[PDB]
């Protein structure tokens, strides 16, 4: 933060986009009450899965959005939940990196 | 003797107001860096979520 | 990300404060109780939450299994 | 205002160097009575060889040639 330039702003630029990272939607996805802690103090059954892969519910797989933006467990769909124009393939919503 | 080695206090007034100039434009930076940020606090509000930006721009 | 941002903000004010009001010497002692947050900045934002959801998906390896399974049916299919 | 868990507000005005610091100096009759000009105007002038010697003073801080042309009256 004392010595900044050119190659300097770049590397921050760089570092932000590693770290970090015409609609661009965004979905904002709510805490469901389905859960597990401090859901509905039950195990993983096929509600729970089969309400947060098919409704709008970001328990297990996602919740999807208008649009076609199906958002599942693993689900790389071509989105563009990004800030940008790009309407790329976009990595699954675990994104388990 | 230091005071008397042929020179006078013109340079530490130079100094002084090259300071004072690099602390106005350093102030004047770090203000338009802070408009930038709430600007941005605020687009990002009104994006994704706005109670906990607003909660964190208003009263910290 | 809230207190990403607030913290931010406060370096910002800081920052502003030790421009407008440099006789502040106790701030970098702030710094070190920001070492106590580190703690919590230990798990803060790049590779460590995901790894929990990976249990679930745990299961979901077992759905994959499955899913070549469907694969098998078409050998029923045969 | 105020809630639970918020940071402690600095001093009003503590020992400060932003504030204007020239005229606290008192530079200005200085520079009145010099009249950056008026202190580089000051360097070889005092006021508005005996000379080469009553030079060296002001800027650092043989024998018959020198005589020979000394040759004045009362005026």
């Amino acid at each position: 933060l004392s010595r900044n330039e050119i190659i300097q702003s770049y590397l921050s630029r760089q570092s932000s986009l590693l770290s970090s990272s015409a609609r661009q939607p965004h979905v904002l996805l709510p805490l469901p009450t389905p859960t597990d802690l401090p859901g509905l103090t039950r195990e993983v059954t096929q509600d729970d899965l089969d309400r947060i892969q098919a409704q709008q519910w970001p328990g297990v797989n996602g919740c999807e959005d208008t649009q076609g933006n199906w958002y599942d467990w693993t689900q790389c769909i071509s989105l563009d939940p990004h800030g940008d124009d790009g309407r790329l393939n976009i990595l699954p919503y675990v994104c388990l990196d | 003797e230091y005071i008397d080695q042929g020179r006078n206090p013109q340079l530490y007034t130079k100094e002084c107001l090259e300071r004072a100039l690099a602390k106005n434009e350093q102030v004047k930076g770090k203000i338009d860096t802070m408009k930038k940020f709430k600007s941005l606090l605020i687009q990002e509000l009104s994006k994704v979520f706005p109670e906990d930006m607003a909660k964190y721009r208003s009263i910290r | 990300r809230k207190l990403n941002m607030s913290i931010l903000i406060n370096f910002l004010d800081l920052l502003d404060i030790l421009i407008r009001s440099p006789g502040s010497i106790k701030r970098e002692e702030k710094l070190e109780d920001l070492k106590l947050l580190f703690v919590h900045v230990h798990h803060l934002i790049n590779e460590y939450r995901p790894h929990q959801a990976r249990e679930t998906l745990r299961v979901m390896m077992e759905v994959q299994k499955r899913q070549r399974l469907e694969t098998a049916e078409r050998f029923q299919k045969h | 205002g105020p809630f639970y868990l918020m940071r402690e507000l600095p001093g009003s005005t503590e020992l400060t160097g932003s504030t204007n610091l020239i005229t606290h100096y008192n530079l200005e009759q200085a520079y009145n009575k010099f009249c950056d000009l008026p202190g580089m105007i000051d360097l070889p002038g005092s006021h508005d060889l005996r000379s080469l010697i009553e030079k060296p003073p002001i800027l650092g801080g043989g024998t018959m040639l020198s005589g020979f042309r000394l040759h004045t009256g009362p005026l």
